[PDB]
RNA sequence: GUGAACAGCCUCUAGUUGAUAGAAUAAUGUAGAUAAGGGAAGUCGGCAAAAUAGAUCCGUAACUUCGGGAUAAGGAUUGGC
RNA sequence: CUCUUAAGGUAGCCAAAUGCCUCGUCAUCUAAUUAGUGACGCGCAUGAAUGGAUUAACGAGAUUCCCACUGUCCCUAUCUA
RNA sequence: GCAGUCAAGCGUUCAUAGCGACAUUGCUUUUUGAUUCUUCGAUGUCGGCUCUUCCUAUCAUACCGAAGCAGAAUUCGGUAAGCGUUGGAUUGUUCACCCACUAAUAGGGAACGUGAGCUGGGUUUAGACCGUCGUGAGACAGGUUAGUUUUACCCUACUGAUGAAUGUUACCGCAAUAGUAAUUGAACUUAGUACGAGAGGAACAGUUCAUUCGGAUAAUUGGUUUUUGCGGCUGUCUGAUCAGGCAUUGCCGCGAAGCUACCAUCCGCUGGAUUAUGGCUGAACGCCUCUAAGUCAGAAUCCAUGCUAGAACGCGGUGAUUUC
């Protein structure tokens, strides 16, 4: 089993938990939780969040 | 006059009435069919809801389109330190039906026991079995004549065993008291191997193995009073109708004059008994063991119990029972593992699981880590830890 | 999920009620599906049959090439917006809801698929799993 | 004070602090909220609810009793220093 | 040409808030429309200040559709007084 | 409305596979009449929504018999009401009609079930328009528009909740009686096989899923936020700061925990006996015959198993049983 990364943190997505998101274009995201996959759909930069 | 469209009815009557039960530690109403040509052993088994986890693992299903893929799966974990036996049981076969014949009890009863009979036990003198241990004090006789008296007599046997609830994180002092039948061979055997053991201690290990199909009892979680919508899944009212729209619109016909046993009716929802089968057995826990979260796959040294231990339970130290999907009634809760009453071949059924991973990450809140290493590897330090 | 299909489909959350409007992600000349109901569907009472990715509907076209429109025909949900969970256990989901004209056969209207399809919807149906481009 | 403003929101003076009270927090209510995906499929009917909203710039159709229609429609902007 | 009783429906309008037959027929809108709109008119029983036709603007009037919107619904859940 | 009997005739041949004229015997009371017994010091009047239960004259599904059954399809019939019987366009509608899915979209009852359950579109007061009628006031089963839907705290019933008393108290148990539950589909394979000239085109066994239903459950994902937990923003107030108050939770973002979702996951048992039916042996009747005696098999059925409650006037085993 592979552990995953979350697109937004950085943090350690183990299977199960989080979600995926497919853009439109195919490029493929992974979230560990509901507030980094939220913070990406308010559009937020995580090169200015700080526990990115 | 024929409702206009035809739909089935809300909820399965054959769970009436819908009540609380009348008692926290559901019972055991059927065990499984007595085959005496085994070793004698005990067909269930006491222990306590400790709460769930995750499981990955392959998927034998040939032919199947996960079939040598990787799943996840709920598990709930079971906590079941071993079981002392205090006593055993005659049961004889009556016209009217199974009758208890005698009663024996084993010398020296612990005291979280003896902490069952009693309801004010701070200030009780603690009379216990006091004049019941003379029956051993003077030789013999009174508990081997009923010892025999068992075996001339009674065609089923049963062990009274209780729970070490000292050993369970929980506050509950008063241990948990039960009858298992004794399915292995031959009556004398039976009553044998039952005062062999009394004061003994029986683990579970003795009575399940990996892969094995097991049944559930317990008490379902209490929810109190309910209202007819969810507690029955009665369709809602629309939202213009005066006098509330959680109700159910028509409770019966003009004829018959009175109410139905069949309506969907309020009131007491939850803490009701719960037979509920056929769970497999993904892991068989280890008391002593420190691997008990570990894999061949995944060999980092770790225990069952997650970060932060268990949500308003604790931590595994003892022997759990590690079950596939989820249980009747909640974390805490007395529950009884019964090995199932018949014998299933399935496919699904006679699968045997090996487990890559199992999440050891906190349940209360999103844990990112699976043991405080591995946090402290991505974490780095902090002005913590100085 | 329809007729025609290759092996089985696994059950998925339903995103696609009866009147949902999908992107049309084909050549075909079609932008609309309008989903007037989902062929593998079962029966309750108020129910409304709904589709998820893989299943065959029955739409109309309410924006495309005026040959194509007010008529029935088969289609076939690409992507779907709402969340499912697969065996291996991550929630995923595309950022709409689209579909693929069909025949009852299967075979698709369109000689090319824009845009990705979740692989449930291609290991079902065969011709859909050709024309099309990155999959899930 | 904020503001176009006797708006709404906060305040000085002044007047009040009066509307049986204690404990809980089931069901159903009355009133107030939020909902994944779909988006009127609900219903006699979009009933109810939701969406719109100030100001600046831009753009603004048919029709017309030439006065209108018009805030039509459609867009952009908006803090702080 | 006739006919009872003075005349014998003109300009217009129409399945219209007036049409029985009737869910009239044709076209349009819809996957499907006793709905809507445009037509047609021997119009049971439209029709000229008993006012006829038209009509910009106005309307807590009646009606249909579209976009937006939404717990109206799928299908229900949770929160506060 | 539903069904018998006779069998002229239909069905190439051929009464009866499937049908059926002339007649004739019936049942039914979800049709309409006929009647006027009940109710006029009042039984809320259409439809819908919701929910339960019953009927069977069976639409599907289980097991079958018949065919003008080669296969495939269909049709007739038996045991069957166990289980299910849907989603929309127009209409107030019941009804009707169409679109669509479906195993199938069967028909009915319960004061034409159900208004102190809703709703109030329709009908059926008082306002108003039109058409037709009338000198007029006004009328119409004609079209149209607007028009207050009250009360339960009693008894019973139902749902769930306590409980005196049967020495006391406590623990483990029994099980009378009652309730009961799972339904249905598809794919692969069998097999391009059987059968057929062909066109076509099955099934049992095996495998994977699914559907409606039901019981739980909260690891996960999602929902919810007075954790008013952290942050952010507006206005005003506290001289400034820091830290705060007020705007009926001021507003926004995240938000654990709990609750919760086919929007989440898990689980949903085993026998015995029968029905129709097909048979064994086998008389009546030296033959024949499933039947008379006897007996074999056999269904989504019955009785259990399993599951729920536990009789508060059903019961067993057991522990301890008082000193200011
Ligand atoms: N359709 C479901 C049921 O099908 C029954 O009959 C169906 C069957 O006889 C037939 O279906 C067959 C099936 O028997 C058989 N075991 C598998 C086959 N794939 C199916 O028929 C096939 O026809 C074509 C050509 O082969 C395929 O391409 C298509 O995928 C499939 N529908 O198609 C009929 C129509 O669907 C009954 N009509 C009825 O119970 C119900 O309609
Ligand atoms: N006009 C906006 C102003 O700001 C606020 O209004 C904003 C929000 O309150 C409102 O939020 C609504 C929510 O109330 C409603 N119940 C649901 C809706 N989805 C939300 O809105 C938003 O939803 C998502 C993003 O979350 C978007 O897809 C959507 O386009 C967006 N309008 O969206 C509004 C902007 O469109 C206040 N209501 C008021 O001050 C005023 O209306
Ligand atoms: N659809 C694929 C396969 O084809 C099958 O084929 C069946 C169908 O082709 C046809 O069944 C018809 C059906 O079309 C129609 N819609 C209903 C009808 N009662 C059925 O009839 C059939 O089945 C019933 C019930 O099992 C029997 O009682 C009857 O004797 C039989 N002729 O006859 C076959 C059964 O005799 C089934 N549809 C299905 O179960 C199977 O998987
Ligand atoms: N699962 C496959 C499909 O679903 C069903 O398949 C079921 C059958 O194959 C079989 O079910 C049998 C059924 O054949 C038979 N005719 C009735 C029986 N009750 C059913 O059995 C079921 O209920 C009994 C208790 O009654 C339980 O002991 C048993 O474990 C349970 N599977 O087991 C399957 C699951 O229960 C349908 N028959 C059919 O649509 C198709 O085979
Ligand atoms: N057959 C026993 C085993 O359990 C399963 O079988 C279960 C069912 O599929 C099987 O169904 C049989 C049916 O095949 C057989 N031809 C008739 C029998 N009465 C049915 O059984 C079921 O029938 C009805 C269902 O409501 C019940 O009354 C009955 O008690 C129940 N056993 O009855 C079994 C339960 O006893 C599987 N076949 C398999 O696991 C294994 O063979
Ligand atoms: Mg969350
Ligand atoms: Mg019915
Ligand atoms: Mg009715
Ligand atoms: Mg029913
Ligand atoms: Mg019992
Ligand atoms: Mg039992
Ligand atoms: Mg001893
Ligand atoms: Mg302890
Ligand atoms: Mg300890
Ligand atoms: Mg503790
Ligand atoms: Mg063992
Ligand atoms: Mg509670
Ligand atoms: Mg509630
Ligand atoms: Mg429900
Ligand atoms: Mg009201
Ligand atoms: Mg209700
Ligand atoms: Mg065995
Ligand atoms: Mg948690
Ligand atoms: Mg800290
Ligand atoms: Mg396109
Ligand atoms: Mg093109
Ligand atoms: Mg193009
Ligand atoms: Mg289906
Ligand atoms: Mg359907
Ligand atoms: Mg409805
Ligand atoms: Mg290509
Ligand atoms: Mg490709
Ligand atoms: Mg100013
Ligand atoms: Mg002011
Ligand atoms: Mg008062
Ligand atoms: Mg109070
Ligand atoms: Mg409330
Ligand atoms: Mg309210
Ligand atoms: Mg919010
Ligand atoms: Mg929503
Ligand atoms: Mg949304
Ligand atoms: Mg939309
Ligand atoms: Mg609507
Ligand atoms: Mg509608
Ligand atoms: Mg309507
Ligand atoms: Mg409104
Ligand atoms: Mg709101
Ligand atoms: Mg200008
Ligand atoms: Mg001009
Ligand atoms: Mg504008
Ligand atoms: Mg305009
Ligand atoms: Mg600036
Ligand atoms: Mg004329
Ligand atoms: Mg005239
Ligand atoms: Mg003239
Ligand atoms: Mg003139
Ligand atoms: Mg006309
Ligand atoms: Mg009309
Ligand atoms: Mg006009
Ligand atoms: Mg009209
Ligand atoms: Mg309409
Ligand atoms: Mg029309
Ligand atoms: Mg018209
Ligand atoms: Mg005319
Ligand atoms: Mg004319
Ligand atoms: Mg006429
Ligand atoms: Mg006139
Ligand atoms: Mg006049
Ligand atoms: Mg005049
Ligand atoms: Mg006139
Ligand atoms: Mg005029
Ligand atoms: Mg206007
Ligand atoms: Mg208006
Ligand atoms: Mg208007
Ligand atoms: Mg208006
Ligand atoms: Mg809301
Ligand atoms: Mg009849
Ligand atoms: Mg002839
Ligand atoms: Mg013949
Ligand atoms: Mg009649
Ligand atoms: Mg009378
Ligand atoms: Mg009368
Ligand atoms: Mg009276
Ligand atoms: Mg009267
Ligand atoms: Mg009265
Ligand atoms: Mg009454
Ligand atoms: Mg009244
Ligand atoms: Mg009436
Ligand atoms: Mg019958
Ligand atoms: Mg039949
Ligand atoms: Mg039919
Ligand atoms: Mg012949
Ligand atoms: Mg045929
Ligand atoms: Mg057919
Ligand atoms: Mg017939
Ligand atoms: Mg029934
Ligand atoms: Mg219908
Ligand atoms: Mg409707
Ligand atoms: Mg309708
Ligand atoms: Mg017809
Ligand atoms: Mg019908
Ligand atoms: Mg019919
Ligand atoms: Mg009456
Ligand atoms: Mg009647
Ligand atoms: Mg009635
Ligand atoms: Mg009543
Ligand atoms: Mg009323
Ligand atoms: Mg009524
Ligand atoms: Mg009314
Ligand atoms: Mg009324
Ligand atoms: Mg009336
Ligand atoms: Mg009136
Ligand atoms: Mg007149
Ligand atoms: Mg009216
Ligand atoms: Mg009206
Ligand atoms: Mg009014
Ligand atoms: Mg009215
Ligand atoms: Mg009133
Ligand atoms: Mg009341
Ligand atoms: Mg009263
Ligand atoms: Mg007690
Ligand atoms: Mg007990
Ligand atoms: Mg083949
Ligand atoms: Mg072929
Ligand atoms: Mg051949
Ligand atoms: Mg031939
Ligand atoms: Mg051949
Ligand atoms: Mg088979
Ligand atoms: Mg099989
Ligand atoms: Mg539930
Ligand atoms: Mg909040
Ligand atoms: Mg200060
Ligand atoms: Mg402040
Ligand atoms: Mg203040
Ligand atoms: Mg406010
Ligand atoms: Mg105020
Ligand atoms: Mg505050
Ligand atoms: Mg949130
Ligand atoms: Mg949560
Ligand atoms: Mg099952
Ligand atoms: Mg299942
Ligand atoms: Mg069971
Ligand atoms: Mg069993
Ligand atoms: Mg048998
Ligand atoms: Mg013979
Ligand atoms: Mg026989
Ligand atoms: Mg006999
Ligand atoms: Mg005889
Ligand atoms: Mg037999
Ligand atoms: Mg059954
Ligand atoms: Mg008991
Ligand atoms: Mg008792
Ligand atoms: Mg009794
Ligand atoms: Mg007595
Ligand atoms: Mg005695």
């Amino acid at each position: 089993m592979k552990v995953e990364i979350d697109s937004f943190s950085g943090a350690k997505i183990y299977p199960g938990r989080g979600t995926l998101f497919v853009r439109g274009d195919s490029k493929i995201f992974r979230f560990q939780n509901s507030k980094s996959a939220s913070l990406f759909k308010q559009r937020k930069n995580p090169r200015r969040i700080a526990w990115t | 006059s024929h409702r206009k469209y035809e739909a089935p009815r809300h909820g399965h009557l054959g769970f009436l009435p819908r009540k609380r039960a009348a008692s926290i530690r559901a019972r055991v109403k059927a065990f499984p069919k007595d085959d005496r040509s085994k070793p004698v052993a005990l067909t269930s088994f006491l222990g306590y809801k400790a709460g769930m986890t995750t499981i990955v693992r392959d998927l034998d299903r040939p032919g199947s389109k996960f079939h040598k893929r990787e799943v996840v799966e709920a598990v709930t974990v079971v906590d079941t330190p071993p079981v002392v036996v205090v006593g055993v049981v005659g049961y004889v076969e009556t016209p009217r039906g199974l009758r208890s014949l005698t009663t024996v009890w084993a010398e020296h009863l612990s005291d979280e026991v003896k902490r069952r009979f009693y309801k004010n036990w701070y200030k009780s003198k603690k009379k216990a079995f006091t004049k019941y241990s003379a029956k051993y004090a003077q030789d013999g006789a009174g508990i081997e004549r009923e010892l025999a008296r068992i075996k001339k007599y009674a065609s089923v046997v049963r062990v009274l065993v209780h729970t070490q609830i000292r050993k369970t994180p929980l506050a509950q002092k008063k241990a948990h008291l039960a009858e298992i039948q004794l399915n292995g061979g031959s009556i004398s055997e039976k009553v044998d191997w039952a005062r062999e053991h009394f004061e003994k201690t029986v683990a579970v290990d003795s009575v399940f193995e990996q892969n094995e199909m097991i049944d559930a009892i317990a008490v379902t979680k209490g929810h109190g009073f309910e209202g007819v919508t969810h507690r029955w899944g009665t369709k809602k009212l629309p939202r213009k109708t005066h006098r509330g729209l959680r109700k159910v619109a028509c409770i019966g016909a003009w004829h018959p004059a009175h109410v139905m046993w069949s309506v969907a009716r309020a009131g007491q929802r939850g803490y009701h008994s719960r037979t509920s089968i056929n769970h497999k057995i993904y892991r068989v826990g280890k008391g002593d063991d420190e691997a008990n979260g570990a894999t061949s796959f995944d060999r980092t040294k770790k225990t069952i119990t997650p970060m932060g231990g268990f949500v308003h339970y604790g931590e595994i130290k003892n022997d759990f029972i590690m079950v596939k999907g989820c249980i009747p009634g909640n974390r805490k809760r007395i529950v009884t593992l019964r090995k199932s009453l018949y014998t299933n071949t399935s496919r699904k059924a006679l699968e045997e699981v090996s487990l890559k991973w199992i999440d050891t990450a906190s349940k209360f809140g999103k844990g990112r880590f699976q043991t405080p290493a591995e946090k402290h590897a991505f974490m780095g330090t902090l002005k913590k830890d100085l | 999920s329809g007729n025609g299909a290759q092996g089985t489909k696994f059950r998925i959350s339903l995103g696609l009620p009866v009147g949902a409007i999908m992107n049309c992600a084909d050549n075909s000349g079609a932008r609309n599906l309008y989903i007037i109901a989902v062929k593998g569907s079962g029966s309750r009472l108020n129910r409304l049959p709904a589709a998820s990715l893989g299943d065959m509907v029955m739409a109309t076209v309410k924006k495309g090439k005026p040959e194509l429109r007010k008529k029935v025909m088969p289609a076939i949900v690409v992507r779907q917006a709402k969340s499912w969970r697969r065996r291996d256990g991550v929630f995923l989901y595309f950022e709409d809801n689209a579909g693929v004209i069909a025949n009852p056969k299967g075979e698709m209207k369109g000689s090319a698929i824009t845009g990705p399809v979740g692989k449930e919807c291609a290991d079902l149906w065969p011709r859909v799993a050709s024309n099309s481009g990155v999959v899930v």
